[PDB]
């Protein structure tokens, strides 16, 4: 937004296996005054 | 004729001739980011 990326992360246990049914917001971690085109991304895997 | 010639600096030159280093400072304004602010004062805290 306005050239600010904001990324906002949580980090919740599982009570359950996948996806528990609850609420947990998500609390501002970083605001970045990066200021570029973004239209596509992709996340990187690690390997054994 | 070679595009470069050589200062050759020496301190029994007249002043006009000494060596002076020259910075320039341009304050670049981009409208979107703001990353240069200025340190200005902060006063003490008074409570009641
Ligand atoms: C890229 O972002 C700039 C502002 O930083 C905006 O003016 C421009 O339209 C954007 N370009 C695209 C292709 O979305």
């Amino acid at each position: 937004i306005d050239g600010y990326f904001k990324i906002y992360s949580k980090h919740t246990p599982i009570i359950g296996r996948d996806f528990p049914q609850g609420f947990s917001a998500l609390e501002p971690l970083v605001d970045l005054p990066i200021g570029i085109n973004i239209t596509r991304f992709q996340t990187l895997l690690a390997l054994n | 004729y070679f595009p470069l010639q050589s200062y050759g600096f020496r301190p029994t030159y007249g002043v006009g001739h000494q060596p002076y280093r020259v910075v320039v400072l341009s304050f670049e304004l981009l409208h979107a980011p703001a990353t240069v602010c200025g340190p200005k004062k902060s006063t003490n805290l008074v409570k009641n």
